[PDB]
């Protein structure tokens, strides 16, 4: 996504989003910041960019 | 005077029973060991049934010898008090009173905003975890202790 | 002292300050009277726990155990 | 050479100390005990009034029949260092810089709804007062003892 405050891949989510959707995101928020390229290697699809 | 396997010591000398007492022969029993009544009650946890001597079914005799003790003892999370925050300070919870927003009306842009980072366990002393453990014994009588074999 | 302490974790969770944080206190409130309630939870800062405890009491360490004078020779 | 109250004892043999010490009689003692100093020091920790040691007033000898402490203990609040949870969270105020809003477009019930609760005391391992108690038992070889009775 574009956006004003940032140039950015959300999550980007599949599957059926829940109740639990919103504490799957939280895992892809810090891997923003993770880095390292491993992290939870999600399955849920998501983009850095 | 001084029966089968000596309780005995000496505060000063170089050497054994055989050159100071001059009766026998010794040897330092209990090394680091801080002497303790073994009762003929075997309850009482260091004072209770020995740490070299018990049975094979586990049953130490009453008897002496047995260890107990030893020098630091560590402070674990399993040895804490329950405790609060020392303020009020906002927990996270589905009964709240207070509730951070959905999402931001919000039409400018660069009016002060935060990230209030996600809900989580709060983190105390993750800096030294394993930290420091304390002396748990009192000032020593302790001097070179040769106790006559027999 | 204050060395000495394992790691811990508050039981239950509640709010830290990351500059990637999901929840957000907005752009600032939308506050158009004085009637829509007003507060701060307030800026981040330590953690509280027990002020209350400068340095603390002491738990013992020596067992129940006969004080008695030993007796030294002199010579 | 042996008067009643020095240093009385016997190292290992289970029966009494009569049977070798082969002058008069000798009562075992020390039962869940230890040998520690009370000194002529008065003001001395251990050394004052003993347990059972005392004046109606308090005041024992500077003298024996001494007790104090035990292995295992644990805290209460007051035991506890000086603790701050690491990563920097917020609490209640009145001068803060973070706006709550008490009010707002919640238009919308269709936001995430992300409430958490009330500014409050933040519990550390509320599950157990009882902590973990650190034995201060030290290295301890538990030794006989057979007290001469005279």
């Amino acid at each position: 996504v574009l956006g004003y405050d940032k140039i950015f891949y959300g999550r980007k989510s599949t599957d059926v989003r829940w109740s639990a959707d919103d504490v799957r995101f939280s895992s892809q928020d810090i891997t923003f910041a993770k880095l390292g390229d491993q992290l939870h290697l999600g399955f849920d699809v998501e983009i850095f960019a | 005077i001084y029966p089968i396997g000596t309780i005995y010591e000496n505060a000063v000398n170089p050497n054994n029973p055989v050159t100071y007492m001059g009766f026998g022969s010794w040897k330092l029993f209990g090394q680091g060991k801080v002497l303790v009544g073994w009762n003929e009650d075997i309850s009482d946890p260091n004072f209770a049934l020995n740490n070299n001597d018990l049975d094979s079914g586990g049953n130490p005799s009453h008897t002496a010898g047995g260890t107990g003790g030893s020098t630091s003892v560590t402070l674990e999370n399993a040895n804490l008090p329950a405790t609060e925050t020392d303020e009020e300070v906002l927990i996270v919870d589905e009964n709240g009173s207070v509730i951070v927003g959905g999402c931001q009306y919000d039409p400018d842009e660069s009016g002060p905003i935060y990230t209030k980072y996600r809900e989580a366990k709060a983190s105390t002393n993750s800096t030294h975890t394993p930290p420091t453990s304390i002396t748990n014994i009192q000032p020593y009588i302790t001097v070179y202790r040769w106790i006559r074999i027999a």
